[PDB]
């Protein structure tokens, strides 16, 4: 009816249809804190919400007032709340509602409330078929926004939509491989479809992984993932990733391919490997480079990490104070 | 020397840790080299002015702008109007960094005014009459601990308030943010926070919510909202702290989690990032800078024999060097990166990231980074929960008087 | 702006 834009919005205090009703003002006390000064429209609209709230006014005209006090705060919780309760007392069509919470959506998409009321729409209708679409335009406009890959992994989850999630994921790597948030999507689907224990997809992807670090070195996303599927077996459990990185190490480096360097060594020095000292020197001296050098914002980290391989890797390490 | 630059954020060798694209533009490196080139100008404008730095707190303009503010807000707040109680955090807790005493006038129409939040159920809402939600019952509860009088403490329903914790658990071990609201994260810690503050911690209470809280940590070493989802800080900071709380900080991969947080505080700005691959931004000072209080306290928990005994493992300098140079708005109040405008929330948690940047503490051994004018220099910060040390001992003391309601 | 609720 009544957009709250629409150049010819009425105040509801000047609406005939609503003369019955005494609003109810906002009970701030005698001497507030944190007083908001609001404008009229706001105040007018939120006395007569606290008004239809206060009576449980269960009609279609309480209804199409909290779409007015949600444009005004799409954050208030108290009328979303009620909304829902309307939405169920009046048998209000739920796909309507979708269309609404769509719209509203597309225009806050980093509110709270917005996607906890889609989410609960899409429970009572027991229908995901416009979801994973949804989700894709608004992913196309922030390609990271949380709340959006956070109803995607429910959706998906809930509904066993896994089938094209790969392929979606490949599609937004291609458009942005240093999107963390695809990177994380990436290893939601993988782990619950195959796992990482196949050794032919672990391969694949270490493959994958390995071929973007080579394209972009300085993406820090496809370091923490290729570290994130290997970390939990053991770095040390796989003998070839130490030579491959240190064939990257002249035209490829950088502060995370040398930071995982250090992540082989502490884990073949936990592990008992050959040379147990010729390891551990190897691994102080990028620690060194780390904290002073190549990687400084991160010196106690660094100074730290190099502490801790000595105090329990050096030779002298598991020998007796007497000794 | 005297060619040598004491600010971090000034030296030559500091150009060096500029983004490297390797010529490859994706948004994401596009949006990065932005934010460089607008910090790099703040840096490189002594320079190009002629001037000598200094790094000065602004104390008297953020203080005029919080007195103000805890008073009466414009309409460009009505955004937070199911949030007062928030404003009211922000702003009482900022007024206590900066040590600017709250007024009995104050600190009892602010009670007031929270009683009037409170739900005759338990917990409190975003404003009176709003419905109760765990995020301002968080708040509110900070909020009157900050001012830690008698009249402040006795605001708190202590028996209705375990009621609500109760009736938004849920059977994995989760909590709603309220009735028929969603979970996350968040939630686990609002009730732990509240919880253990007011004394209400039953032996079930938080049954498997340290259980449901691990099953965050994700693959990156980080915490998300829910199980699944991608590492984030303040989810991070939500979960550590209130494992901490719980006391099961070592359900954790910790060491994983420490590689994650450590690689999140940003090479050439100095401050952090809320994700791995996202910008800077000054409330994030505290979400990811203030972990580390909290695994160097875990840590050496379990006799971890390397941690420092005067440093938090982070550039606590690069990080005060960021929000006093690149995060203060002229005007009063403190912001998200240069550019952007200035709000309680940041003004916040820049000032508490702050605090935690220039004080380090760890049973008897104590040591103060204080970048600037010595006069920069503001009150300590309990890790866990954002409030005065003092006030957080204060107000458990007081509750511990008082049994567990049902006894 | 940043929202936390
Ligand atoms: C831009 C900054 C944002 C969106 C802050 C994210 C932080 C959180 C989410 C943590 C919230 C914590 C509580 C509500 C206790
Ligand atoms: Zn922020």
């Amino acid at each position: 009816f009544l957009s709250l834009d629409s150049p010819t919005y009425v105040l509801y205090r000047d609406r005939a249809e609503w003369a019955d009703i005494d609003p109810v003002p906002q009970n701030d006390g005698p001497s507030p804190v944190v007083q908001i000064i609001y404008s009229e429209k706001f105040r007018d609209v939120y006395d007569y919400f606290r008004a239809v709230l206060q009576r449980d006014e269960r009609s279609e005209r309480a209804f199409k007032l909290t779409r007015d006090a949600i444009e005004l705060n799409a954050a208030n919780y108290t009328v979303w709340h009620f909304r829902r309760v309307l939405l169920r007392s009046l048998q209000k069509d739920l796909q309507e509602e979708m269309n609404y919470i769509i719209a509203i959506i597309e225009e806050q998409p980093k509110n709270y409330q917005v996607w906890h009321h889609r989410r609960v729409l899409v429970e009572w209708l027991k229908d995901p078929s416009q979801e994973l679409e949804f989700i894709a335009d608004i992913l196309n406009q922030d390609a990271k926004n949380y709340h959006a890959w956070q109803h995607r992994q429910w959706v998906i989850q809930e509904f066993r939509l896994w089938d094209n999630e790969l392929q979606y994921v490949d599609q937004l790597l291609k458009e942005d491989v240093r999107n963390n948030s695809v990177w994380n999507q990436r290893h939601f689907v993988i782990s619950n479809t195959t796992g990482y224990s196949d050794r032919a997809v672990l391969e694949r992807e270490v493959q994958y992984t390995l071929e973007m670090i080579k394209l972009v070195p300085h993406n820090e996303s496809a370091w923490n993932y290729l570290k994130g599927i290997l970390q939990d077996r053991g770095l040390s459990r796989y003998p070839n990733l130490l030579n491959q990185l240190l064939d990257l190490q002249p035209s490829h480096s950088s502060p995370y391919l040398i930071a995982f360097l250090v992540d082989i060594y502490e884990d073949m020095l936990e592990n008992q490997c050959d040379n147990k000292e010729d390891i551990l020197n190897k691994a102080l001296e990028l620690c060194e480079i780390l904290a002073k050098e190549k990687d400084t914002i991160r010196k106690e980290y660094w100074r730290y990490i190099g502490r801790s391989l000595q105090s329990k890797h050096s030779r002298e390490s598991d020998i007796p104070a007497s000794v | 020397p005297v060619w040598s630059e004491p600010l971090y954020s000034l030296r030559p060798e500091h150009a060096r840790e500029r983004l490297q694209d390797d010529s490859v533009e994706t948004v994401t490196s596009i949006e990065q080299a932005k934010v460089e080139e607008k910090i790099q100008e703040v840096f490189s404008s002594y320079k190009f002015n002629h001037l000598v730095p200094r790094l000065v707190l602004q104390r008297e303009k953020h203080f005029h702008y919080l007195k103000r503010g805890l008073r009466q807000l414009t309409d460009a707040y009505e955004c937070l109007d199911a949030s007062r109680p928030w404003l009211c955090y922000w702003i009482l807790h900022s007024l206590e960094l900066l040590d600017e005493p709250i007024p009995q006038i104050v600190a009892t129409d602010v009670c007031q005014f929270l009683e009037l939040c409170q739900s005759p159920d338990g917990g409190f809402g975003g404003g009176p009459g709003q419905y109760p939600h765990l995020a301002p019952t968080y708040a509110a509860v900070n909020a009157l601990c900050i001012i830690g009088t008698e009249e402040a403490y006795n605001v708190i329903n202590r028996e209705k308030l375990l009621q609500y914790l109760y009736s938004l658990k849920q059977p994995d071990g989760s909590f709603l943010m309220h009735v028929g609201g969603e979970v996350d994260v968040r939630s686990a810690y609002c009730a732990a926070s509240v919880a253990s503050l007011t004394n209400i911690i039953t032996p079930d209470l938080f049954e498997g919510t340290a259980e449901w809280i691990a099953r965050c940590q994700n693959w990156e070493g980080g915490i998300g909202g829910v199980p699944g989802m991608e590492a984030h800080g303040g989810y991070t900071f939500c979960g550590l702290a209130a494992l901490v709380i719980l006391k099961k900080e070592r359900s954790l991969n910790l060491k994983s989690l420490l590689q994650w947080v450590t690689s999140r505080q940003m090479r050439f700005e100095g401050g952090f990032q809320g994700r791995c691959n996202k910008l800077v931004d000054g409330c994030y000072s505290f979400w990811q800078a203030g972990l580390l209080p909290l695994l160097h306290r875990a840590l050496h928990a379990q006799g971890d024999p390397a941690l420092s005994m005067s440093h938090w493992m982070f550039h606590q300098q690069a990080l005060q060097e960021y929000i006093l140079m690149c995060c203060q708005c002229p005007a009063g109040g403190l912001l998200d990166k240069p550019g952007k405008s200035r709000d309680f929330y940041h003004t916040c948690y820049c000032l508490s990231g702050l605090s935690i940047a220039q004080h380090f503490g760890s049973g008897a051994m104590l040591h103060d980074v204080v970048m600037g004018v010595p006069e920069n220099v503001l009150q300590p910060t309990h890790p866990v929960y954002n409030i005065g040390p003092d006030k957080v001992i204060q107000a458990t003391t007081h509750f511990l008087q008082k049994p567990v309601p049902g006894f | 702006k940043c929202v936390i609720m």
